[PDB]
RNA sequence: GGCUCUGUGGCGCAAUGGAUAGCGCAUUGGACUUCUAAUUCAAAGGUUGUGGGUUCGAAUCCCACCAGAGUCGCCA
């Protein structure tokens, strides 16, 4: 039995694990919908009621994102930091008014004031176009940075011809194998010396992974690929994602400590989500965006959730139902 | 996401 | 992660003091060699950002965003 590292108690229960080798579209979406948790490269069938740690899987839909002030501020955080640079060193720690007057003059002032003037907007001759409003927009205009007149910069977001011959591919195995190790050994440590090459291999090349054959005449590229980040002379790779032309699914992936105050790892799933959504408006029907997994006793679920609302399922129903209804019963 | 599991794991 | 302080239009924000409100540089008016002391003052603007609230008015109070700076924090 694993560690819980939670409310002390005696639990007994294991979701066993199993694999195999046939990959298929209906395969894995099966073996990840119909009921399922794992954690690792392995598929595991789940047959846990004896816990002291509450587990649920949420999935939501791109329909309802809207930015809030938070979303404004991660985003505001990352610009002005990449583009105006940032070196830090952290450190450990007269006329007069009657009473009338205030009332009612005052009063049809205002209103004599909002009300005598000409000042009104006038206009009258898949709907994401929109440029006509005194109002901020989307984030999907600052997706793309603008620069100045001067030339030390990079924004990209290149794709991956995945095929294991390549020099970049031998050195993001090594950034790789260090920045997860470093963070292990500080969240917690983990015997490193079990790293060799079948290890890692499993560890980072090995993954459920298929090719598409697309039954049509394509302009365009299928995202079984891998997202990079621009730093100084050491460039970073994370984004894991295996898409036939039915699958929306991403998995987490390891930061270095620095992350923790200088990254957006929160918003790349935002990033990779209007990537998803910018590929599939030409033409397609795609409404698919599964990834949950909470061990929720804390206020974090609701910021969580905050990406709802969205329908649910519980696997005995034939109606998509809002999240509002499933919200008191569960989540209070 | 929250777990002590995936931290300290003699798996990959 | 929330909230603290700032809210004219290009710049400066002066007006504010428990019965509290708008201005200095381009500018339509005097003249041609010469001009930011070739003057000098008389000038184009307005729900002091909105959908609304409460002590009488808020400027001073509040929910949400639009503009800006921010300690300590986090499950990535
Ligand atoms: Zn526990």
């Amino acid at each position: 039995f694993y560690r819980c590292g939670y409310c002390k108690n005696e639990s007994g229960s294991r979701s066993n694990g199993m694999w195999a080798h046939s990959m298929t579209v209906q395969d894995y979406q099966d073996l990840i919908d119909r009921g399922w948790r794992r954690s690792g490269k392995y598929v595991y069938k789940p047959v846990m009621n004896q816990t002291c740690c509450p587990q649920y899987t949420i999935r939501c839909r791109p329909l309802q994102f809207q930015p809030s002030k938070s979303h404004k501020k991660v985003l505001k955080k990352m610009l002005k930091f990449l583009a105006k640079g940032e070196v830090p060193k952290g450190s450990c720690e007269p006329p007069c008014r009657k009473a009338k007057e205030i009332r009612k003059e005052r009063k049809r002032l205002k209103l004599m004031q909002q009300n005598p003037a000409g000042e009104l907007e006038g206009f009258q001759a898949l709907f994401p176009p929109k440029a006509k409003s005194n109002q901020p927009k989307s984030l999907e205009d600052l997706i793309f940075e603008s620069l100045p007149e001067n030339a030390s910069h990079k924004l990209e977001v290149r794709l991956v011809p995945v095929s294991f011959e390549d020099p970049e591919f031998k050195s993001s195995f090594s950034q790789s194998f260090s920045l997860y190790v470093k963070y292990q050994v500080a969240i917690h440590q983990d015997p490193p010396d079990e790293c060799g090459k079948t290890e890692f291999t499993r560890f980072l090349c090995s993954s459920p992974l298929e090719a598409e054959t697309p039954p049509n005449g394509p302009d365009c590229g299928y995202g079984s690929f891998h997202q990079q980040y621009w730093l100084d002379g050491k460039i970073i790779a994370v984004g894991v994602i295996d898409i036939l032309p039915n699958c929306v699914s991403s998995v987490y992936l390891y930061y270095d400590p620095d992350y923790s105050f200088l990254s957006l790892g929160v918003y790349s799933a935002l990033r990779e989500i209007a990537f998803t959504r910018q590929l599939h408006e030409k033409t397609s029907q795609l409404s698919y965006y599964y990834m949950g997994f909470y061990i929720h006793s804390c206020p974090k679920m609701k910021y969580k959730g905050q990406y709802r609302p969205s329908d649910l399922l519980c696997p005995e129903t034939y109606v998509w139902v809002p999240i509002e209804q499933c919200l008191p019963s569960l989540e209070n | 996401d929250d777990i002590a599991a995936l931290v300290v794991d003699n798996g990959s």
